[PDB]
């Protein structure tokens, strides 16, 4: 089992793995180093990552992108407009008021949770990773924006569940850049001297995150993190193709607004001149049959662009301002600023973002490999059989969260826990004085702190098997209360105490109640996961089978008249002409749209007589090298 | 501090560093892990890379590329004659030295080829920097294994121009083969075949290695064949199918051709990583849609001759090498066409199922090995 580690982004993702001397970046099957974040599904089978994109502007109605940002998403969430609008697809309400994709698939309507769609692309994704290793995946890292909730760290670990995968960690990931920072420099503080302080600052398709941290050799903290969810290079492509919405209604009368397909083809185009503004200063824009018949022709200054963005740019220090003031840092304490993700390239970012710090930016990673490198180092540290180079890292946990219990004898019924700008991992220990069984249950102390319409309550517990001895006032029970290294919350251990010495008594029985899905639902979703799979499986070898015939056929007609024209009778050649014309004619009729069996039939009966002539040619070549020594 | 390994490109360039144990290819400000090897001159200001090609169509005279043809080269050189005329800048004489002539900043200027050259060399040194945080001084730098002592001492002067001490120049297929680690096999020798197909560009070299020690046998440049031709293949193959389906013609219509051209550019490099690809064009001509599908195999049949021709150089080289294909103990697949199974296939099936290196990225395989041995030159 090799450890994987996954960005998963908005965009793409990226895929390392731990072998060898360390870490590798896994390349697809189009040999790219990431991977389009699309699901696509046609009458036959899905489109998932470079096939979703390739399908995408000819399938738009069916194609799912933005896979990220719907984990958790309720479907009246205030903000569910910001969301939609980048989707292309039908999105739906689910039986739990949160967010699907409903989509024409296999000849008929289905829907799909966020989850669902999600372990589709992890699944995809893991194959691409067994292809490449040759090897047995079933551990994966997975990394997330630092704004991900509670809730949604939950589903993404399900959605690789779902994938076959165990979710060893979801690492921040911004975070996981860090680590990958600290594994790689070789010269970090050492002893009693000062931490070095790096702000990390990803700009991705969608997010905008900065996030400072603390370095000394074989360690990192991390003092301060602050995201604009709503910051990313969508929101430039959108902003050039609203701009153009408008100008061809002047210039060109055309209306791409009331024509989905029309307004497609421009933001596809726009990000590409967005590209060419962060190296020219001037660019033309040209797209060709936008509508019916009419070519469009214009152009964007850098200029114009920056205007564009311009209500935007407004918010464009508010990151750093806010990680700097929960670290507790002026900007002149920050030794090095650290920029990744696509949309950093933007000069007028780059500018906004180095005179925000006063500082240079420094480059010294490789900015779309970062946060999927550490997420793979962080997976090897959860392997049991992989021994890694040493790296202690702590993340910030941003919030107060309280544990509450059933008074019952307790003075008290409730209790701060996990502090706000504590760090995480971390484990505290209580006991409690206890008449029988009993309930708790986390939350955050103080909802006021957390982003709008966010349930107070994060999860609960029934503890039983409480046992009171002789002495039948009460008992006390010692608990492992544990915000676990994804910085979910939990109770690990609750057992009863004195069975001269005080021991343990009972281990006690715990039912938790998470935003994780139940075994039996999980097991459901498995199980239509596998159906797709091999769905999928079975039309890509029919396909490939039915290639494979094709160009056998030219291949074996060519030679025949070649190098294998020596070897045949007059009747073997005639009779394998045949056959191959009646092969060829069948792949346009009854073979247009066959099973793999037939294909494979099809080849068996040529191959069958092709191979006698072909083996007649091999031995007289060895004969001729018999000859020569 | 690192040496860095530069593939220094006729149309890209990639520049690589070993370090940690391995070679990190390193990636422009744009994200590109490959820069064009142009230099634009405008009114204001000098671009290179990928601002410079970025701008080439609306800048066509002042947009320099290909100064690696002229390299080291005399003006009178029938090489340089030829080549100029498909250059949309100028080449004047300079005492028989071909310069490239340019207007920059309102004024008329002329300037060496191993001076744009050098602004190129310029560019990947500063990415390697950005990337290392520290001032970089000492580069190996590639070459092609046909460059004689002029163009190769020409290359190491653009080079020093840049500021680079060159620790040494070597052949491209020689640096393709230390990325592979061939060099590492100890005594006795081995016939190695170095199969270089992209960008309009085709090298074939056999080199003989023997304990570490490099001799160039062969080199053979079939140097134009990899772009519109298969294209057309498919363009023509599809304007019948409308013809067949619609019994109407396309052939004499300027947009919908080029419209139909466009869609099969997409299949074609869908094909390379898919059996099959779809063509969808609306209303491709007077109002019909065109929606159809092609096999890989299909494909390949329709330029079948355009791929067997791949295979001239190669049979060129083992005559020159004086060696017969059975000789040759290892392939090394370089270049972006390289990744076209067909390409694969048809040099496999040619030397008997011979395995091939090719799992470094064809475009990086070059630099790769250029930064392993600056590496090894360093230390
Ligand atoms: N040279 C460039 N100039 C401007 N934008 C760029 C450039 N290169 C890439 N981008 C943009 O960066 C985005 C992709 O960046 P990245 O891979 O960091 O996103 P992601 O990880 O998929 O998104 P997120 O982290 O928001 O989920 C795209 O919007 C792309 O257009
Ligand atoms: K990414
Ligand atoms: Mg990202
Ligand atoms: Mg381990
Ligand atoms: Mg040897």
């Amino acid at each position: 089992s090799t450890p994987f580690g996954l960005d998963l982004g908005n965009n793409n993702s990226v895929l390392a793995v731990a072998r060898n001397r360390g870490i590798d970046i896994v390349v697809n099957e189009v040999s790219n180093r990431s991977t389009p974040s699309v699901v696509g599904f046609g009458p036959k089978n899905r489109y998932l990552g470079e096939t979703g994109k390739n399908k995408q502007t000819s399938n738009i109605k069916n194609t799912v992108a933005n896979l990220k940002r719907i984990i958790g998403l309720d479907y009246h969430h205030p903000d569910f407009e910001q969301e939609s609008k980048h989707f292309t697809s039908k999105l739906v309400e689910l039986d739990d008021k949160k967010t699907g994709a409903e989509v024409r698939f296999a000849g008929e309507k289905h829907v799909f949770s966020a989850t669902q769609l999600a372990a589709m692309f992890i699944d995809k994704v893991k194959d691409t990773v067994k292809q490449d290793t040759k090897a047995n995946i079933t551990d994966v890292c997975i990394a997330v924006p630092p704004w991900y909730t509670e809730e949604q760290r939950y589903n993404i670990a399900d959605a690789a569940r779902i994938a076959g995968l165990n979710p060893v960690r979801i690492v921040n990931d911004v975070t996981a850049a860090g680590v990958s920072y600290g594994i790689f420099k070789t010269d970090l503080p050492e002893g009693e001297e000062k931490p070095r302080i790096v702000a990390f600052v990803d700009i991705g398709h969608s997010s905008y995150t900065c996030s400072i941290m603390a370095f000394k050799k074989g360690q990192l903290k991390v003092l301060g993190t602050a995201c604009d969810k709503h910051f990313g290079g969508r929101d430039f492509d959108l902003a050039i193709t609203e701009h153009f919405a408008d100008e061809f209604k002047t210039k060109y009368k055309i209306d791409i607004r009331e024509n989905p397909k029309a307004y497609n083809r421009i933001l596809t185009a726009a990000e590409k001149l967005k590209k060419v503004l962060s190296a020219n200063t001037n660019a033309p824009f040209s797209v060709e049959s936008v509508m019916n018949d009419v070519d469009v022709s214009s152009q964007l200054s850098r200029e114009e662009l920056e205007e564009l963005v311009k209500p935007l740019l407004e918010r464009v220090t508010e990151p750093v301002t806010k990680a700097l003031a929960q670290a507790k840092l002026s900007a002149e304490e920050v030794d090095f600023v650290e920029i990744i993700g696509g949309t950093t390239r933007i000069p007028t970012l780059k500018q906004s973002i180095s005179e925000a710090f006063g500082k240079p930016l420094s480059t010294t990673l490789n900015q779309d490999e970062a946060i999927a490198k550490g997420a793979a180092f962080i997976c090897a540290i959860h392997s049991p059989t992989l021994r890694v180079r040493p790296f202690k890292f702590e993340d910030i946990h941003p919030y107060s969260v309280s544990y509450s219990w059933d008074k019952q004898v307790e003075d008290e019924d409730h209790m701060e826990v996990f502090p706000a700008g504590s760090s995480f991992p971390s484990t505290k220990l209580i006991t409690l004085n206890r008449t029988g069984d009993f309930s708790m249950a986390a939350s955050y102390t103080d909802i006021t702190q957390l982003p709008p319409n966010t349930p107070e309550q994060i999860a609960n517990w029934e503890i039983t098997g409480v046992q009171l001895p002789e002495g039948q006032d009460s008992v006390p029970v010692k608990l492992k209360l544990r915000c676990d290294p994804s910085g979910l919350h939990t109770i690990e251990e609750a057992y009863t105490i004195e069975d001269t010495k005080t021991v343990k008594k009972d281990d006690l029985t715990i039912v938790a109640h998470t935003f994780g899905l139940d075994a039996k639902k999980l097991n459901e979703l498995i199980e239509k996961e596998n159906e797709m799979l091999a769905q999928d499986k079975l039309v890509a070898e029919t396909e490939d089978r039915k290639n494979t015939l094709e160009e056998y056929i030219y291949t074996l007609r060519g030679k025949l008249e070649e190098e294998y024209a020596p070897f045949a009778s007059d009747a073997e050649k005639t009779k394998l002409q045949g056959m191959l014309n009646k092969a060829e004619e069948w792949l346009y009729d009854e073979g247009f749209d066959s099973i793999k069996a037939k294909y494979i039939a099809k080849y068996e009966e040529l191959a069958s007589l092709g191979n006698i002539i072909r083996g007649r040619y091999l031995a007289k070549e060895e004969e001729k090298k018999q000859a020569i020594r | 501090a690192a040496a860095i390994g530069i593939d220094l490109g006729t149309t890209y360039s990639c520049v690589g560093v070993f370090q940690h144990g391995k070679v990190e290819i390193i990636a422009n400000d744009q994200g590109n892990r490959t820069t064009p090897s142009y230099v634009a001159f405008t009114d204001t200001e000098r671009l290179i890379g990928d601002a410079a090609k970025n701008q080439v169509a609306l800048n066509p005279q002042n947009t320099v590329f290909d100064a690696k043809r002229l390299i080291g080269r005399k003006f009178g050189d029938p090489v340089v004659q030829s080549d100029m005329k498909h250059w949309p800048f100028q080449v004047i004489n300079d005492g028989d030295k071909p310069k490239v002539q340019v207007s920059y900043k309102g004024e008329t200027k002329a300037f060496y080829p191993e001076e744009i050259s050098s602004m190129v060399l310029t560019k990947m040194k500063e990415i390697a920097e950005a990337y290392l945080g520290y001032p970089v001084t000492n580069a190996v730098i590639t070459v092609p294994a046909y460059f004689n002592d002029s163009q190769r001492q020409a290359t190491k002067d653009a080079g020093v121009i840049a500021g680079l001490n060159v620790l040494r120049i070597i052949n491209e297929p020689t640096a393709a083969a230390i990325a592979y680690g061939l060099d590492r096999t100890g005594k006795g020798e081995r016939n190695v075949l170095i199969f270089d197909l992209g960008g309009g560009t085709f090298d074939v070299s056999i080199l003989t290695i023997d304990d570490g020690i490099f001799e160039v046998k062969a080199t053979a440049g079939d140097t134009h064949l990899g772009g519109e031709d298969f294209d057309n293949r498919l363009v023509n193959h599809f304007v019948e199918e409308f013809k067949r389906k619609h019994k109407k013609d396309i052939s004499q219509n300027k947009r919908a051709v080029r419209r139909l051209r466009t869609a099969c550019e997409r299949a074609k490099r869908t094909l390379s990583s898919s059996t099959q690809a779809s063509l969808e064009i609306d209303s491709l001509f007077e109002g019909i849609d065109f929606y159809t599908s092609i096999t890989r195999a299909r494909f390949e049949e329709l330029c079948s001759d355009l791929f067997r021709s791949t295979l001239e150089p190669v049979e060129k080289a083992l005559r020159d090498a004086k060696l017969d294909k059975a000789q040759i103990h290892d392939l090394v697949l370089v270049g972006g066409s390289t990744r076209i199974p067909k390409v694969q296939k048809l040099l496999q099936d040619f030397f008997n199922g011979r395995d091939l290196n090719k799992s470094i990225n064809p475009d990086e395989a070059v630099a790769y090995g250029a930064a392993v041995q600056a590496a090894i030159l360093m230390g």
